[PDB]
């Protein structure tokens, strides 16, 4: 939405270990739909006080 | 309103003139069969139990056409509906 | 007389096309199905698609092909004057 | 026959045909196969992993132990696994010969037999069908209903009408738009063309 | 869903229109209301006037929030209590010996 | 059915045993890859030592990525050739490749030997993880296993560092497939809304929906396309000596019982001067169709497509009548000549009365008449084929029967056929890895955005191109060919200037610069009478010497251009190109009359401090030495031997290649390029369409647009008939103006009222009508 | 520039305008059509010094055609921007000489007050307007330009009275085509086009000038 | 929808689940029009690229080159079984290519029974081993 | 003059594998083209287009 | 002995951690083609098989269970923690690669009629309906009766 016109997705180097590369739908939503790796923790937020 | 129904945004153009629905059709799942001929297409038994075809009654084969009418609508080799000359569309299922 | 000009000079080769073969086989099959006198001699068949096909090879179908020209005129053609292509 | 299936390796395949046990080939003791897949479906998509499960399942069946399928191991799944299969009394490459189920002649080639785990998709072949001769017709435009949920007709896309022009069938296209679809007639005056 | 990391100054390439560079950077609150507040600092790509200054390519005129047109960024330093070029240059870089 | 039933009793399976190579061969496969790794390290070791010679045409980093491309390509092709000989014919895996299915030589190495490089969008794997690709590798490591290349195959597994790289290539072909699939329903839908107007009528001439003659006959021959077969003309003979010996033959043969066998009728017409004139004039007509053939086919390709294959119809008659060289065949000489003239009279498809209609029939079937006369010649029917009189009589009745069936059926709705003839090859692989290299760059966009833009016909294309040809000495010499490059290239003045500084020079004769003191002092012939009240602020510029040797420029051509741009009120001076650097000082020309507060006027015209800043920023952009502004400055040479162009004739008659020096630009200014010297204005074409209608006209758009669409199909791999490429150009260029035939340009057309409303307007059109 | 290289520009535009008239139907001598660069500076003494009306001596008057008309005065102006003063003088030389057609070539452009009288001028008179930027090179020598042959009145009437080809059925073309301006065609005439075909050999088509 | 493999090639469809529609005419004049126009015995060679669309690949391609292999020699009981499998047959058993000792047949004699005795196709072969020209041109060695 | 002369010699590429033999000029000036990966029902084939004399054919 | 660098700070837990839920089901994902591995995640999601334990308390419109949920033989140790061997999606059918009669062309297989009669992938179509008995106005409402 916020940014278009000639902006492909393809594959990025930071996807290693964080997002499963071989897990995407076969329809028109390929590449746009992301997932999560097997062993990965999501940050929840903390106070750096 | 009145313009949207005819402009083309799913109105009387794209949704009717450029995209309507017809009758007498079938759409299943294709399966490979090299043993058949180049024109022998697959026809299911459940689909054939509904696809009808209005055939005129000719005196050259009036005996064969009468056999399908006498048997009724109880099996495949039979007739379902009939149409007379004036327009009488008589059914054979609930016929006395 | 101001439009039909088939009795003077004809430009199209006298040969039946694939479009005219479909209409002749379709129109004749509808007439025979409505109890019509058979032009040829019947040998024992009831298929309306086969009766019109047998009469096409015998060139005995009394029909005249009226090919409308795009300029406004039209030309006439007969069954004997058109050789079928298979 | 006709239902949509799939596989664990990615080579999905619907139910083509089903024969009896006597009409299918067999090995020596009487091992009749359950699913026959196209041998040409492997080089067309480079599905080499499908042959690994078909060979690993045979070695684990003769031993009786759940073999690990780690894709990053050092056990060498090429020579060590092949040599272990030949010790039980079979071929080391996993290839076996079968017999003809109709005449009894030995097969020239070697059928690579072995167990393979599959799945089953949710695509009923008897639920996706849609056929009707003459049923309920709408009143807004005198057209069939939506689909099978309300007993209607099939979709007529624009690509079907565009290609029909290339065939030159004017009478067949008129039937799908006027005759066998929306049959109606309107009386038109002679002095004027206003439909009233 | 997924969004871009806020409170981080990033440099992008925007050479499709009359601009050349774009420094998009958000400024959302921690846990209060976070009204987005995206700081748009772009660099134009125009070059050549005629007879006035003939140095429009060295301008910045960033797009401050709410603001209609583009205003220069050096005017904001005059409102922050710094009216000398020695103090403004100190905010940019801590070593002006280059 | 018989083949399918035999497969049950035979069998053809596949497994692990069908993917094992030789034991001694597999040892050499892994050793060959290790030898290629030492060659890559040798290039890296020689690159960091500052001693490697870059490739002329690129930089240093662009050369390293090119040198390693041929190393890894030869490494994956040498190991694949060794695995081809190891697999025997008994292996069922090779039978799938030899038969011709979804598998070739590259599919064998990717599962046994080595996969290869997994490039992305043509280019190699970029850096997006702190100048790296994966954290498993160290910084500044240009290894092959860390840049997408997979050293293993689908048999011994893949390393974790290579499994992530190989997965990127599969995602490129999967995401683009879903995007290209959605474009099929939008491009094909647009073509059928405008091409459905034209159709084939009954009077040969192709018309439309509003009764307008578009063409004179379908396919420029009045024949169908189903009977067209890839034939072989076999007329463009290199050596003219063999062309006369093959066709022409005289009766002055050896006395050794010649002209007595095979044909038992030659003995009756021995030494006949009446029949000699008929055979001598026949060869004269063959020579007329040969010299003009060079102009009709300047490319030199006799293998074209024509209906009614004469190579099979003549040979088929030899089997029925049992024709063999060991049998005398009596052939009549006059019957062969009369048979061609009699058969040519039956080829009339239009009116036949006035002499003007006969001129439109010979040229319409000119290619078919030459192919029929050359094949059914007087000697070809008696030496290569050796046909008798009965074999030639029945052959004339068979060609006329097949020609009648090859005639296009009048009434074929070509409106829907021509629209699908272009959208069908577009669904193949138009935009999928720019494989077109040709020792050049990635010029000329080819793919999905090219077809969507050519139909919409915009004002300026995305990537314009214009190939420039040369003749004279430039077609064989490299020094004269590069001399024109200096005039055509848009050399900006900013690139020439290396440095610019503002100095304070009070006395112009005694400057403060020590290294440039004697240069401005020895020059005394300059009228230094009005230089005492000029601008004291000095604006000295510096010219780069490395740029002079790369573009070939002088010092006398720079000062004569600066003073001719701003005006006469601008002084310029320079020094010779033999000192330490190229400098150039500029001053003003003060009239010394009324340029010193003559009329006061508290407005201030222009301050001296800011006067030099405006000129310094206006000369480095607006002022151009030489070249066109709208042609960029990129250039690249293409091999003339590669493409089939320039086929000249010699004293012998053979077709040889003529190499020269060609270049390509990046502009559409066709009027200024053709106006240059030495450049040949005959074969100079371009990919633009708008400038063709302005410079040349609509008569050249039909010929230029057809060649652009033919180059797309020639590279995609598919094929398109010639009768459909000429119809698309004639349909759009029918009104005499380059206008979009789609929705963007329909109000200006003169079509029916019920047709313009079908473009998603309806109400907007019916209200006007 | 404007020294020695300018001689090749004046020599190239002279060979182009001579082939423009010979392609229509005029007869030009072989010596005038076939010449070299050194021969152009010897027919009447070219470039004696610097600064001279070089565009005035280029006045030619051909008069060789089958149609007994001939007399076509061709003159080149001297000033770049041809104003209304030059048009009033150029129109006086054609009244005393009583020519048939004119051919003027303006360097840059003209004035709006003079471009209106150039098209109208007189109902029984036709004046041609060219340009130096388009006559420096011959656009008819390109490989994508077919053979263009003009037609007469009797050839158009006979063609439309054969296949019953109506006037609206024939394709149209605009007046902005430089090909139509190369021969000076008028609105309402058919121009024969000879296009070399590939799968045929020679394709012939006809178009109407709208 | 059981169909032949030769029909799936022009449609370029897959049997994985790609649904295909099948209409039904309700007129006598329309059945004769489709039978003489929109049919697969007639729509073989397309005018778009003067080449046929019928393709014979996958399973119906490997068994063709293997049946004509030099290492194929059918027995006597397998010839009569394949003769009955023919849809049409005049009723003339061909002469065996090998008379002694055992009456056997070659791998190309049975395949030649389907092709009529008045059509041929040479020159075009498109192989893979051996060598592209040069080789077979030496001493004129046709075949294989 | 020798530095700018060698600029139009190597260009940006090379190709020319020198394997296939052309049947029109008894020379081996042919190149390869890795085209057709999956396609549809059409089998993949490495197209061979000869540089000189203008020749091209199919590998299968 | 042979190492270009010896300054490592972190290390991966297991090379198979890059896969996901459906990606860890296919054995040896490296030996197969890279785009073909992405189709498995779309097939395993829209497939049949058991998913929980209590089958009599759930009433979903789309529910398919298996009579004999047999665990796969050749499996990975990564799916042991994801609870996959207890709730599979099929059985270990013996698949023999063969041509048979050429009826398994283009994404199709040939099965045994006698094997299906014994319990080869026998599922039950569970579909639940619901009808709300709401009001229809002031004095208008629905009444469950038997007219
Ligand atoms: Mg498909
Ligand atoms: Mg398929
Ligand atoms: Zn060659």
């Amino acid at each position: 939405r916020d940014g278009k016109l000639a902006k492909p997705r393809q594959l990025h180097n930071t996807l290693w270990g964080m997002v499963c590369p071989a897990e995407t739908p076969e329809g028109h939503a390929v590449g746009l739909v992301k997932n999560l790796a097997l062993m990965a923790y999501i940050s929840v937020g903390s106070q750096p006080s | 309103s009145l313009k949207q129904r005819l402009k083309g945004k799913e109105g009387r153009v794209r949704g009717n003139l450029m995209g309507k629905r017809v009758d007498f059709s079938a759409r299943t799942v294709i399966t490979p069969d090299p043993n058949l001929s180049i024109d022998q297409v697959g026809v299911p038994r459940s689909i054939a139990a509904n696809m009808t075809f209005a055939e005129i009654v000719t005196p050259f084969n009036i005996d064969r056409l009468q056999e399908l009418v006498r048997r009724g609508n109880s099996q495949y080799p039979g007739a379902k509906y009939i149409i007379r000359d004036n327009g009488d569309r008589i059914d054979l299922r609930f016929h006395p | 007389g101001e439009r039909p000009q088939a009795n003077q000079k004809r430009i199209t080769t006298p040969y039946m096309t694939k479009y005219e073969r479909a209409r002749v086989l379709g129109t004749r099959a509808l007439q025979i199905a409505m109890c019509a006198p058979v032009m040829v001699e019947l040998e024992g068949e009831t298929d309306p698609l086969l009766i019109a096909m047998k009469e096409l090879k015998a060139r005995k179908i009394p029909i005249i092909i009226r090919r409308y020209l795009p300029d406004g005129s039209y030309e006439d053609w007969g069954v004997d004057e058109l050789i079928i292509t298979d | 026959i006709g239902d949509k299936f799939a596989s664990r390796h990615g080579q999905k395949g619907t139910c083509g045909i089903q024969y009896r046990q006597e009409d299918m080939p067999f090995t020596c003791e009487g091992i009749t196969p359950d699913i026959i897949i196209n041998p040409h479906a492997i080089p067309s998509r480079m599905t080499i992993g499908h042959l690994i499960e078909c060979l690993q399942g045979k070695v684990s069946a003769n031993k009786g132990e759940i073999g690990d399928a780690t894709p990053f191991n050092d056990a060498v799944n090429v020579q060590k696994i092949s040599n272990l299969l030949s010790d039980y009394g079979y071929h080391l490459r996993g290839n076996e010969v079968l017999y003809n189920g109709f005449t009894g002649r030995k097969i020239t080639s070697q059928i690579f037999i072995g167990p393979t785990y599959y799945q089953r998709l949710k695509h009923m072949v008897d639920d996706k069908i849609h056929s009707r001769a003459r049923g309920p017709i709408q009143i807004l435009n005198r057209q069939p209903m939506e689909g099978r949920s309300r007993d209607g007709g099939l979709r007529f896309g624009e690509m079907e009408r565009d290609c029909q022009i290339a065939h030159g069938a004017a009478q067949f296209l008129r039937e799908r738009l006027f005759e066998a679809s929306d049959p109606y007639q309107v009386h038109v005056c002679n002095l004027c063309g206003i439909m009233a | 869903q997924e969004k871009m990391a806020t409170n981080t100054v990033y440099v992008f390439a925007k050479k499709d229109s009359k601009y050349a560079y774009t420094g998009e950077c958000r400024s959302c609150l921690e846990n209060s209301s976070r009204p987005t507040s995206t700081i748009w600092v772009s660099m134009l790509a125009r070059g050549g006037q005629g007879a006035k200054k003939s140095a429009i390519g060295q301008r910045i005129v960033a797009t401050l929030p709410y603001i209609k047109q583009e205003v220069p960024i050096i005017i904001v330093f005059r409102a922050l209590g710094f009216v000398s070029d020695r103090d403004i240059l100190e905010h940019i870089i801590y070593d002006f010996e280059d | 059915t018989v083949i399918n039933n035999w497969l049950l009793i035979e069998g053809h399976t596949i497994g692990i045993g069908d993917s094992i190579a030789d034991s001694k061969t597999y040892q050499d496969i892994q050793n060959t890859i290790k030898k290629a790794k030492q060659d890559v390290i040798e290039v890296i070791e020689k690159a960091h030592n500052n001693e490697l010679e870059p490739t002329p045409g690129n930089t240093l980093r662009q050369t390293f990525e090119n040198q390693v491309n041929r190393i890894l390509n030869d490494a994956r092709d040498k190991t694949g050739s060794s695995a081809q000989k190891s697999l025997s014919e008994y292996n069922n895996f090779k039978s799938m490749v030899v038969s011709g299915a979804k598998g070739s030589k590259i599919n064998i190495s990717q599962v046994i030997a080595v996969v290869g490089q997994q490039n992305v969008e043509g280019k190699r794997i970029p850096f997006g993880f702190k100048h790296r690709t994966l954290p498993h590798f160290i910084k500044d490591d240009y290894g092959p296993e860390s840049r997408g290349f997979v050293e293993n195959s689908y048999l011994a597994g893949l390393t974790p560092t290579e499994f992530f790289f190989h997965a990127m290539g599969g995602r490129e072909g999967l995401i683009d497939t879903a995007v290209k699939t959605a474009e099929t329903g939008y491009i094909q839908r647009r073509l059928i809304k405008s091409m459905e107007s034209v159709m084939v009528k009954y009077d040969a001439t192709v018309r439309n929906s509003i009764n307008q003659v578009v063409q004179l006959r379908y396919g420029e021959d009045g024949l169908a396309g189903e009977s067209v077969e890839f034939q072989n003309l076999a007329t463009l003979k290199p050596s003219n000596k063999a062309f006369e010996k093959k066709f022409r033959f005289d009766y002055t043969n050896e006395r050794a019982l010649r002209r007595t066998l095979q044909e038992d009728l030659v003995k009756d017409v021995l030494s006949n001067a009446h029949i000699q004139n008929e055979l001598e004039r026949e060869f004269e007509r063959m020579r007329e169709d040969r010299e003009v053939l060079r102009v009709i086919f300047p490319t030199g390709d006799s293998k074209v497509v024509l209906p009614c294959n004469l190579l099979r119809m003549i040979w088929n008659a030899q089997k029925i009548f049992h024709i063999n060289p060991r049998l005398p065949s009596d052939l009549h000489p006059i019957k062969v000549v009369e048979g061609v003239k009699e058969l040519s009279k039956k080829l009339v498809i239009v009116n036949g009365d006035d002499p003007l209609s006969r001129q439109a029939q010979e040229n319409a079937t000119l290619l078919f008449n030459i192919h029929l006369r050359s094949t059914l010649c007087s000697r070809r029917m008696a030496e290569e084929f050796r046909l008798s009189g009965e074999a030639f009589d029945w052959l004339l009745g068979e060609i006329e029967s097949k020609f009648n069936q090859a005639i296009a059926h009048p009434g074929e709705m070509v409106g829907a056929l021509a629209a699908q003839s272009l959208g069908e090859p577009a669904t193949q692989m138009t935009l999928n890895t720019f494989h077109y290299a040709g020792v050049s760059a990635k010029n000329v966009t080819l793919g999905v955005p090219r077809l969507k833009e050519l139909i919409n016909i915009s004002k300026k294309p995305k990537t314009p191109s214009l190939t420039v040809f040369l003749l004279g000495q430039s077609a064989r010499d490299a020094e004269r060919a590069k001399d024109i490059l200096c005039r055509l290239e848009h050399t900006t003045l900013r690139k020439v200037t290396a440095n610019t500084a503002i100095y304070y020079d009070p006395n112009p004769q005694s400057t403060v610069v020590a290294e440039d003191q004697e240069w401005v002092n020895v020059y005394y012939e300059m009228p230094d009478f009005d230089v005492a009240r000029i601008s004291p602020w000095l604006l000295r510029v510096e010219l780069d010497r490395k740029h002079m040797t790369d573009r070939k420029l002088t010092m006398e051509q720079i000062a004569e251009k600066i003073n001719a741009g701003f005006g006469d009120d601008l002084n310029c001076i320079f020094n010779d190109d033999n000192a330490e650097k190229l400098v150039l000082r500029i001053r003003i020309m003060n009239s010394d009359e009324n340029k010193m507060q003559e009329e006061e006027e508290v407005v201030d015209k222009m301050d001296d401090d800011v006067f030099l800043r405006c000129i310094e920023s206006n000369m480095l952009t607006d002022m151009t030495l030489q070249g066109i502004e709208q042609i960029s400055k990129v250039y690249m040479h293409l091999p003339q031997t590669d493409n089939k162009k320039k086929i000249i004739i010699t004293e012998d008659g053979e077709f040889k290649a003529l190499q020269e020096w060609i270049l390509e630009t990046d502009g559409v200014s066709l009027m200024r390029v053709l106006s240059e010297k030495d450049v040949d204005p005959v074969r100079t074409t371009s990919n633009d369409i708008v400038e063709i209608f302005t410079v040349l006209g609509i008569e050249a758009v039909r010929k230029a647009l057809e060649r652009e669409l033919y180059h797309v199909i020639s590279f995609d791999g598919s094929y398109v008939n010639y009768r459909h490429l000429a119809l698309l150009c004639d349909t759009m260029t029918c009104r005499g103006h380059l206008m979009a035939i789609t929705r963007h340009g329909v109000n200006r057309q003169d079509t029916g009222p019920l047709m313009k409303c079908s473009f998603e307007e309806t109400v907007d059109v019916l209200m006007e009508a | 520039m404007d020294d020695e290289e300018e001689t090749y520009r004046l020599w190239k535009i002279r060979k182009t305008i001579m082939q423009l008239c010979h392609d229509r139907g005029y007869l030009v001598t072989q010596d005038e059509l076939d010449q070299t660069l050194e021969e152009f500076k010897a027919q009447s003494g070219d470039k004696p010094s610097e600064g001279r009306p070089r565009r005035t001596d280029l006045t030619v008057l051909v008069a060789h055609n089958d149609d007994p008309t001939d007399q076509m005065f061709v003159f080149f102006p001297e000033e770049p921007k041809v104003g209304i003063k030059t048009i009033k003088v150029y129109c006086q030389r054609m009244q005393e000489e009583n020519i048939t057609r004119a051919l003027i070539v303006v360097q840059q452009g003209m004035t709006p007050s003079a471009k209106q009288s150039l098209v109208d001028m007189a109902p029984k008179y036709i004046l041609e307007q060219f340009l130096q930027q388009e006559l420096l090179i011959n656009i008819t020598e390109h490989e994508l330009v077919p053979e263009h042959v003009v037609m007469t009145k009797e050839e158009v009437t006979e063609l439309l009275a054969r296949y019953k080809l109506r006037e609206n059925q024939l394709p149209r073309i605009q007046a902005g085509d430089p090909v139509a301006r190369y021969f000076g065609i008028k609105r309402g005439q058919v121009v024969k086009i000879i296009r070399p075909s590939e799968t045929a050999g020679r394709y012939i088509t006809y178009r109407l000038v709208q | 929808f059981r169909l032949n493999l030769s029909v799936t090639t022009p449609y370029n469809a897959d049997f994985d689940g790609d649904e295909m529609n099948l209409h039904l005419p309700q007129s006598l004049e329309t059945r004769a029009e489709i039978q003489e126009l929109a049919m697969v015995p007639r729509m073989i060679v397309t005018p778009q690229s003067n080449r046929p669309v019928m393709g014979i690949v996958q399973d119906t391609l490997t068994a063709v080159r293997k049946f004509t292999k030099r290492d194929v020699f059918l027995e006597r009981g397998e010839v009569m079984n394949l003769l009955m499998f023919l849809s049409t047959w005049d009723g003339k058993v061909p002469q065996p290519a090998i008379l002694k000792p055992r009456p056997l047949w070659t791998g190309k004699q049975i395949f030649s029974l389907i092709i009529p005795g008045h059509i041929n196709c040479i020159r075009t072969h498109s192989t893979h081993p051996d060598d592209e020209d040069s080789g077979p041109y030496k001493h004129i060695s046709p075949g294989d | 003059k020798e530095a700018i002369r060698e600029h139009q010699m190597a260009k940006t590429g090379g190709t020319q594998t020198d394997l296939f033999t052309c049947g029109k000029c008894k020379k081996k000036n042919c190149t390869y083209t890795q085209v057709q990966t999956r396609s549809a029902d059409e089998p993949m084939t490495t197209f061979v287009v000869c540089n000189e004399c203008g020749n091209r054919w199919k590998f299968c | 002995e042979v190492a270009y660098c010896s300054t490592y700070t972190h290390c991966e837990i297991h090379p198979s951690m890059i896969l996901g839920v459906c990606a860890s089901i296919i054995p040896f994902p490296d030996h197969n083609q890279s785009p073909r591995n992405t189709y498995q995640s779309a097939m395993g999601k829209q497939a049949m098989g058991v998913y929980i334990t209590n089958f009599h308390v759930r009433m979903d419109t789309l529910a398919h269970v298996l009579y004999y949920p047999q665990k796969p033989l050749v499996t990975t140790r990564s799916m042991e923690y994801l609870r996959f061997r207890e709730l599979p999606a099929g059985i270990n059918s013996i698949v023999a690669i063969a041509s048979y009669t050429g009826y398994n062309q283009e994404d199709s297989v040939i099965m045994n009629r006698s094997a299906v009669d014994r319990g080869f992938f026998r599922s039950v179509f569970y579909r639940s309906y619901k009808e709300q008995e709401s009001k229809k106005g002031f004095d208008q409402e629905e009444v469950f009766e038997k007219p």
